[PDB]
């Protein structure tokens, strides 16, 4: 009877979308800062990422 | 009469409609939306 | 080596073919996803009569499933063997069918056949020496009728040389469902009886007769009835994937079974039907595998032969047996009725003896009989075809896609000549 | 895929499109807003619903209906209820006056400017619609408006797109009831220019659902509100094989292919049997034999004509919720063993059957208990002749006295038309008399 | 680099100029005052803004705008407007008296003392700049004086420089409603002095935005505020391969190159799609198809041409936000597959794609939606000569009346120019007839 209720159907799928998401942070922006060493390379040294 | 109510707020009245509604005399603004939501929002008569 | 390519075909076939496949890999030991388990050498070793190899142990059955409507290949997909089955096979239109016979011989198939073609010539040439083709599908079916029959036709001078193994459900005698079922019927068998050298025909009604008998549950499914088909079909197979002081060849069968090019249709029947509690109430003894065999009431295809006769027989054991015992119940049952067979050939009685027993079981048995029993049927299709002629109802659709009332003479015309021949044969 | 088309049309075809989408959005669990709990069935309007609801990215699932009235009343009043925000805006076809009940000012006067905006819509549904099995048409015979109209749209959309279906579902004039007495003439002369591009025609009457409420339902004064959630489920019953699966499936086109044997001759009788109280259903049982009789059943028809005067050529079933093929062929059987309905000679086979299992659902504040196995029952049938036997020897007392016509020759038409009516009617009648007869 | 010049003359074109820089402030995120939000952008003015504004070291964009304008009032008020501060003080250059309606006033009395200082500001901004790919100007055809300086500043700055690119958008008359009986005169002497000076003149009429606007707006009383911002959003469409960047991207450069099939003849037309209000956009859905297939709908132009009874050469098709190009192929195919459109033979491929992926922005307090998937439609079709002779059928009458001639007469000039504009005319008209015969 577990065979029997897999043979009891719904008619199952699923899919995506992005359109709320989107429009609910739409033209927001983090900023943040940051640094990459480089003195590891014997030609560079430093310099400053945003 | 003994019945319900209509006319909810700003969100309310979409485009189609024939029909009066208050002070909508002066609509140089356009959106349908615009409209009626200042139509509502202006009861101030009491 | 030899192999063989199933064709499921209509909505029928398709559930025939989900029951039928997973039977066979439950049987042969295979996962449901694809990760075979190390038990059996000589399934392992003849797996290559059905299932072609991936990389990794992962197999790929040499099926082609075929429908119009989506939703049925949906559902087909989501039982537990989709993951089994592979895309490349699943090919499918738009329009649905409304099982009108000349809608799926000249309009739309007449565009679909060309890609399924492509795809199964590719899996033929992919493998090397096939013997022939099984197909399941329907004659009661609108969209199984009217595209096999292109499909048989066209095969048929693809290649010449091998074995049309056709396996047809047949509508109930007391309720046809499909109104226009003659008409399918009629038109679908014209074809059938042309192209086809070996058919089975399988009625429902001996299901749920048998599902009063000895299936004893009361409540069943669909599924429980694909169930027992596939098993039949599973009894017809083993023999060549499994070692034995037997012969198994499809071909080896039909040669020694069919004395006429115009005799085609075939009888399943099974061996011990086990019960609510007849599993300890039974004792599995030669005698017994023999007398529920010959029983009237165990035979489930078509009708009662009590009213006509036998022309030829075939049994298939599986089982660890000797052969004596064998032909002495072939002689017990010759000379217990020695008047219900034909005077014409002797020795109407083949055999095969395969020694690899199925899983669950110790010995068992398949029964495949010809005998003058289908002139009831295709009898009563003739009064249902006439009847309707008649007065040409719904006639307007079938001339509207733009054929002759002729055709449908000529249709009438080879059945009767069927009826003719069983008759002047048997008396 | 598998979509269809909706339309409606008329102060009497409106309310009953309201109660069948309201009855649609349960199955789904549509919120009254149009969105989704935040599980996920939202895509491409790609799942169950897009049989009937266009969900694309907006996660608004958007129906495929059109509702066009000539009267801003009750579509204004739709438009201020419940789900005029899931209803799209101008698809609201929407008109200033009315037909004034006369078929030839619906069809001459004011139709001319209606059509190009109803076939610009229908067009652009069509484009971004793949599959379109067909359309499902809501009219009415003897309606004030829902005879010119209709008419006209009919001739256009059977002339433009000719290969495909069309289902028409009417509310047929009441026998021995009357609202209005225009209803002889406007639906003699709808009926005169449907029959030869009218596919498959259901009438259904609405005395017959009075009778029934307090028949079983016991609620003896009951509404449109009953009458539609009545009719509703008729057409959810109808369309379940599209929206879900079951052990066979059956389609429009099957309806089409099978039910009707003869052009002229396509109009079929519905019945659904179990329509029972809460109370009733509750603590009483249920099983494939009762509900069949009850189907054949000669008091349940919502058509005042008696089988057993009549006779039998074709018929469908269709089976919703749990059941098993043995019960079935089981109780089919005991009918053909029974002796009063009478099958043609025709057809020894004339049983069309179909099954799904999805059960079908209440409704909230519903008249209706929750119901386990239903089925529905369409049945073709010769008896209906004495009801066109009835609305032409009314017609022929009117047509004798010539009244009202001035009311249409004033606005513009003439009575050529009117006379060809009625032997168009009589070809009717002895059409069923002489395929009747063996 | 990438980076152009405006300028915009004519009391005419004074509010489009001020609803244009509004807009393009929004994206860019520009403060009214001048500065940033507490972000980083400041430099030399080699970043996104670089296109329109020069951003020195203390952190105020400037504008790249010249506003030229005659008549004291309009300038005063947008220098009282909001963005005052950001704004140039002789950048807008302003004047006291008009040109009475009057091209040869506004040619040959007034602005001969003025283009001296136009002049002087258009070169100290050439010099600084390096990019210069070229001007866009706004005036206006029916423009008591958004015509003669028009006509005086295009012919100093085509005699002082001959290697960039010229592109200016001018209003049309109306068909039927005449702001003023000076156009009849105005506007041909414009045009005919245009000719072999202009490179790719584009046009538009306010009644037809009007017509769109209660189209499917639903808008009863527009505004001038609502015309300029649509037109504003067209030319930021025409722009954003500039802003931005995509999978190709196009140029005023190419436009000229490609536009164009004959020397004379460059009067093109344009189409938006997807000009839809707030709740038409949220809950209807939008694609590549039916926004193409609207852009091609004939009543979408907004210029009174039927485009059956002419005959299409050109079209150029930018399409902004997110699109996969195969959808995009596949529809112009079916376009081309489409009976209805009557290509010439000249050019069997016609078509300019341009792809950006950036989506179009709002406007607070707006009355546009949100869009994902829009394009702006540049074409050119040969229906565009019932203008034309709309004009001179109207014209020869009024000339061979000699109405208002006494006023051109007195203020100084003569009538062979009158003559050799009408001849102009009718050398486009058989050009036109030339080109279209195959
Ligand atoms: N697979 C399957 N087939 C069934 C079942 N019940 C009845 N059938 C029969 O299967 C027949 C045909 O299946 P197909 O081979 O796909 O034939 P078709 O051309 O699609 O025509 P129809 O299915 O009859 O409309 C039907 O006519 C039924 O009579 C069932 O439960 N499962
Ligand atoms: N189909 C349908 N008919 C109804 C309903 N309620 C009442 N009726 C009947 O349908 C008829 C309605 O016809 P009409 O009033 O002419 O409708 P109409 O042609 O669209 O135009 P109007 O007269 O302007 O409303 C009446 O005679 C009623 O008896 C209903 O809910 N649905
Ligand atoms: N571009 C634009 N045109 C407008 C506006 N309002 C009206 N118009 C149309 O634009 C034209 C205005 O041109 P003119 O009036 O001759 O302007 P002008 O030559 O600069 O000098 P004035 O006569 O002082 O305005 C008229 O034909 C109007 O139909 C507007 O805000 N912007």
């Amino acid at each position: 009877r577990e065979t029997l209720e897999f043979v009891d159907p719904f008619r199952p799928y699923q899919s995506f979308d992005t359109l709320k998401r989107f429009i609910q942070y739409d033209g927001k922006v983090l900023r943040f800062f940051c640094l990459w060493d480089d003195s590891t390379s014997l030609f560079g040294d430093r310099r400053e990422f945003v | 009469t003994q019945k319900h109510n209509l006319f909810t707020p700003e969100p309310h009245y979409i485009p189609g409609y024939a029909g009066f509604y208050p002070q909508l005399r002066y609509q140089v603004g356009n959106t349908y939306g615009r409209t009626t939501a200042q139509l509502l929002t202006d009861p101030s008569v009491q | 080596m030899r192999e063989i390519v199933h064709l499921q075909a209509g909505q029928c076939g398709n559930q025939i073919g989900a029951k039928f496949w997973e039977v066979i890999s439950d049987e042969h030991g295979i996962d449901p996803t694809g990760t075979y388990h190390g038990d059996s050498d000589l399934q392992l070793e003849r797996i290559n009569v059905y299932y072609n190899e991936a990389t990794g142990g992962k197999y790929v059955p040499r099926a082609v499933l075929v429908d119009l409507e989506p939703g049925t290949m949906d559902s087909v997909r989501s039982g537990p063997f989709g993951q089994i089955f592979r895309p490349d096979n699943f090919v499918f239109g738009q329009s649905g069918a409304g099982n009108n016979w000349a809608k799926g011989h000249y309009t739309e198939g007449a565009e679909l056949v060309d890609s399924v073609l492509d795809v199964v010539r590719k899996e033929a040439e992919s493998c090397d020496c096939l013997q022939g083709f099984q197909l399941t599908h329907s004659l009661g079916g609108g969209t199984g009728s009217g595209m096999g029959t292109l499909l048989i036709s066209k095969i048929r001078e693809e290649y010449p040389d091998r074995i049309m193994n056709t396996f047809s459900v047949v509508p109930s005698p007391k309720v046809s469902d499909t109104v226009v079922e003659p008409y399918n019927a009629t038109l679908s068998v014209h074809q059938l009886v042309e192209n086809t050298d070996e058919t089975y025909c399988i009625d429902n009604e001996a299901l749920y007769d048998i599902c009063f008998r000895t299936l004893k549950l009361t409540t069943p499914t669909y599924g429980d009835l694909n169930h027992l088909v596939s098993a039949t079909m599973s009894g017809v197979t083993t023999c060549l994937r499994f070692p034995g002081q037997l012969n198994a060849d499809l071909r080896k069968l039909a040669v020694n079974m069919v004395p006429f090019p115009r005799l085609h249709f075939f009888m399943p029947g099974f061996a011990p039907l086990t019960s609510r509690g007849s599993q300890q109430y039974r004792a599995l003894t030669v005698p017994e595998l023999t007398q529920q065999m010959f029983d009237a009431k165990n035979m489930m295809a078509a009708c009662d032969p009590r009213h006509g006769r036998y022309l030829t027989v075939a049994a298939v054991f599986r089982g660890r047996m000797s052969m004596k015992e064998v032909d002495e119940q072939m002689l017990n049952v010759q000379n217990k009725n020695s008047s219900y067979f034909v005077e014409w050939i002797p020795n109407n009685v083949k055999t095969a003896v395969c020694d690899i027993p199925p899983r669950g079981l110790k010995m068992s048995a398949t029964f495949i009989g010809n005998s003058t029993a289908i002139q009831e049927l295709f009898k009563r299709i003739s009064e249902q075809f006439t009847a309707m002629f008649r007065r040409k109802a719904f006639l307007h659709w079938y001339t509207g896609e733009g054929m002759d009332e002729m055709e449908f003479t000529e249709a009438e015309s080879n059945m009767n000549d069927l009826v003719s021949e069983y008759q002047q044969y048997q008396d | 895929m598998r979509e269809c088309i909706s339309i409606h049309v008329g102060q009497a075809g409106v309310q009953i499109g309201n109660a069948c989408w309201e009855l649609y959005c349960l199955e789904h669990g549509i919120q009254p807003d149009g969105q989704m709990p935040s599980d996920k069935t939202i895509g491409g309007g790609d799942d169950s619903f897009n049989t009937f609801f266009s969900e694309t990215g907006a996660g608004k699932h958007v129906p495929r209906a059109v509702f066009v009235d000539l009267e801003p009343t009750v579509v204004d009043e739709v438009r201020t209820g419940t789900y005029r925000q899931l209803f799209h805006p101008e698809q609201l076809i929407t008109g200033k006056e009315d037909a004034a009940n006369n078929y030839a000012r619906g069809h001459y006067t004011i139709g001319k400017e209606i059509v190009d905006l109803v076939l610009d819509r229908i067009r652009k549904l069509a484009d971004l619609c793949t599959g379109l099995q067909g359309f499902l048409i809501f009219h009415s015979f003897g309606g004030g408006t829902g005879s010119g109209f209709a008419s006209l749209l009919m001739e256009r959309l059977s002339v433009d797109y000719g290969k495909k279906s069309k289902l028409e579902f009417a509310i047929y004039p009441a026998p021995q009831v009357s609202t209005a007495v225009v209803e002889p003439y406007n639906s003699i002369l709808t009926t005169h220019t449907t029959l030869e591009h009218s596919d498959c025609a259901f009438m259904v009457d609405n005395e017959a659902i009075y009778d029934i409420c307090r028949r079983n339902l016991d609620i003896e004064r009951p509404t449109y509100t009953n009458l539609n959630r009545l009719i509703g489920q008729i057409v959810s019953s109808i369309t379940a094989s599209l929206r879900f699966d079951g052990a066979l499936n059956v389609d429009l086109t099957e309806f089409q292919t099978n039910l009707v044997p003869y052009p002229r001759i396509h109009f079929p009788l519905a019945t659904y049997a179990p329509v029972i109280s809460a109370e009733k259903a509750y603590h009483e049982q249920l099983s494939v034999a009762e509900i069949t009789n009850a189907c054949f059943e000669p008091a349940n028809q919502m058509v005042k004509c008696d089988p057993r005067h009549g006779k039998y050529m074709a018929c469908c079933m269709l089976y919703r919720g749990d059941v098993v093929p043995k019960d079935v062929n089981a109780a089919i059987a005991t009918i053909k063993t029974k002796r009063t309905i009478q099958f043609v000679d025709w057809c020894p086979t004339g049983f069309k059957v179909g099954i799904n299992y999805q059960p079908p659902t209440v409704v909230p504040g519903g008249d209706l208990a929750k119901v386990q196995r239903a089925v529905c029952m369409l049945s073709n049938t010769t008896a209906i002749a004495e009801a066109w036997a009835r609305l032409d020897h009314k017609f022929d007392l009117m047509y004798a006295k010539r009244a009202f016509v001035h009311w249409y020759v004033g606005e513009g038409m003439e009575e050529g038309e009117f006379s060809e009516a009625r032997e168009d009617l009589a070809a009717l009648e002895k059409d069923y008399e002489e395929v009747g007869v063996d």
